[PDB]
């Protein structure tokens, strides 16, 4: 590619990232960034620790 | 910087048109473009887009089948031929630049439509053109209040939207206001301007009211007075 | 593919308003927004694209937020130049660019005003013309959710009017206008007709009797 | 999958013979590897100076 700033989109340049993912089967890897709401005290409560 | 367009009329319910737009400022392999219609009193509606570079072009799906788009960049223009029109397609028409061509399709995340034209009107019917009748509305003391009178004429049953109103030859600027005109359920406008006017000065002075059609070519002057 | 929004929203001069958009998956799913805003009678500005990117010359009053299905114009302090439509689009893998409905301001300031009303009978000529026609003309009545209702001179009457919406003058209050369509022969049919405008609440009405 | 290991570092009161007590061993790590394990060796630093 010959990349000359003084060129109209269409010959610039463009970086590119392509992600993709896979399941095969192992343990653990790369999750999301699970919430976390609060911590209540002395009330009758449906908790998740 | 700037976007002109023009070729909008009248044709009636069968026809065919040509809408063209022209661009200055910047070049056209580096932008794509849109055409964008808005019936009057009501929201947008996209219509159709060209890529930048060459083509790939998308319509609405109303308007699918029926419409063809193409771009000049040795001219700087667009083009937008309409065929077998409908009467739903009475709008304004604006030709908008996208920056950062590539169809929203591929180019995601960024499109934009950044400057804008400023429009073409477009109507569509077979009443085809006729002229103004006028009246004028006398000034009455049930128009009366006090210090003042409101007098005016009534101009009503045209088709050719643009119609001009003055009073005395365009003299009194005081008080004169030209409503919004009506389209009725036959198909045809009326307005009608009105201006008020001391009441002591009810028939003293002269308050003649200057109608000109310009896509016919009515011109006639009619004068207001108290009732008999 | 219908990017649902509300009509019209409100606020008084000076506190943060937001206006919202919810598209379902092809619209806001895998796409971004833009917000256009339409000042009366001109062409219409770019003001959010990305979901919050201002370009050059917006100023520093308006944000964008866009979450997981819907988006969210947010103006920081109303004042007297925001009075306009606001849009959202889309671009919608169904391959076709989608808009907003639009919603309007009413930065509600002016005070009040009392809609001047004021009515014309047929004139003499358009008798001999074989037709007839009432004007009624509203004018001055700054908040415009006016409506109009015609009467014979007894009852209400619902066929051969027509009815301007309300556009806004110089001093930026409202106008509108009404046709009544009529026979001569019904026009000294019945004694005397009526116009009558109602406006929050009020109303006020006109009379005028043939001859 | 999962590659535990526990340790307990004890200090002797002799240089090196195994001695005699009790001292239960506290996990250190987990590693989620997926590795197949059949021999394992040694790791010494030499005499030179
Ligand atoms: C470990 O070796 C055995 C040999 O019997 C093989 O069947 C097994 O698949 C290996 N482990 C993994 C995770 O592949």
């Amino acid at each position: 590619y010959g990349f000359q700033p003084t060129n109209g989109v269409g010959y610039q340049p463009y970086r590119v990232v392509v992600l993709s993912f896979e399941l095969l089967h192992a343990p653990a890897t790369v999750c999301g960034p699970k919430k976390s709401t609060n911590l209540v005290k002395n009330k009758c409560v449906n908790f998740n620790f | 910087v700037q976007l002109v367009e023009s070729g909008g009329g009248v044709v009636q319910p069968g026809g065919s048109l040509r809408l063209s737009c022209a661009a200055s400022g910047f070049r056209f392999d580096d932008h794509a473009m849109h055409w964008v219609r808005q019936a009057p009193g009501k929201g947008l509606e996209w219509v159709s887009v060209i890529s930048g570079d060459g083509g790939s072009t998308y319509y609405a799906d109303s308007v699918k089948g029926r419409f063809s788009i193409s771009r000049d960049d040795s001219k700087n223009s667009l083009y937008l031929q309409m065929n077998s029109l409908r009467t739903e397609d009475t709008a304004l028409y604006y030709c908008a630049k996208d920056r950062s061509y590539g169809p929203p399709d591929v180019f995601n995340y960024e499109y934009g439509m950044d400057v804008w034209g400023q429009g073409t009107t477009v109507t569509v019917s077979s009443a085809s053109t006729k002229g103004p009748s006028v009246f004028p509305l006398a000034p009455s003391s049930k128009s009366t209040s006090g210090g003042t009178a409101a007098l005016g004429c009534l101009v009503k049953d045209y088709f050719p939207e643009p119609v001009t109103v003055s009073w005395n030859s365009g003299a009194l600027t005081s008080g004169v206001h030209t409503f919004p005109a009506v389209l009725q359920s036959s198909g045809l406008y009326s307005l009608s301007s009105v201006v008020t006017v001391p009441s002591s000065s009810l028939g003293t002075q002269t308050y003649i009211c200057n109608v000109n059609h310009k896509p016919s070519n009515t011109k006639v002057d009619k004068k207001v007075e108290p009732k008999s | 593919s219908v990017l649902t929004q509300p009509p019209s929203a409100s606020g008084t001069p000076g506190q943060r308003v937001t206006i919202s958009c919810s598209g379902s998956s092809s619209n806001i799913g895998s796409n971004t927004v833009n917000w256009y805003q339409q000042l009366p009678g001109t062409a219409p500005k770019l003001l959010i694209y990305s979901n919050n990117q201002r370009p050059s010359g917006v100023p520093d009053r308006f944000s964008g937020s866009k979450s997981g299905t819907s988006a969210s114009l947010a103006i920081s302090g109303l004042q007297s130049e925001d009075e306009a439509d606001y849009y959202c689009a889309a671009w919608d893998d169904s391959l076709n660019w989608v808009f907003g409905g639009g919603t309007k301001l009413t930065v509600l300031g002016q005070p009040k005003a009392a809609p001047s009303v004021t009515l014309f009978p047929p004139s003499s000529e358009e008798l001999q013309a074989n037709k007839a026609t009432l004007v009624c003309l509203i004018s001055d009545f700054y908040p415009g959710a006016v409506t109009v209702a015609w009467k014979a001179d007894s009852s209400p009457v619902k066929a051969g009017v027509e009815t301007t919406t309300p556009s806004k003058q110089s001093n930026n209050k409202y106008a509108a206008s009404s046709y009544l369509s009529l026979t001569p022969e019904q026009w000294k049919s019945h004694r005397s007709y009526s116009c009558q405008v109602t406006h929050e609440g009020s109303t006020v009405e006109k009379t005028v009797a043939p001859t | 999958g999962y590659f535990k290991i526990y340790s307990k570092h004890t200090p002797i009161n002799l240089v090196r013979d195994l001695p005699q007590g009790f001292s239960a061993l506290e996990p250190l790590v987990d590693l989620p590897i997926g590795i197949n394990i059949t021999r394992f060796q040694t790791l010494l630093a030499l005499h030179r100076s």
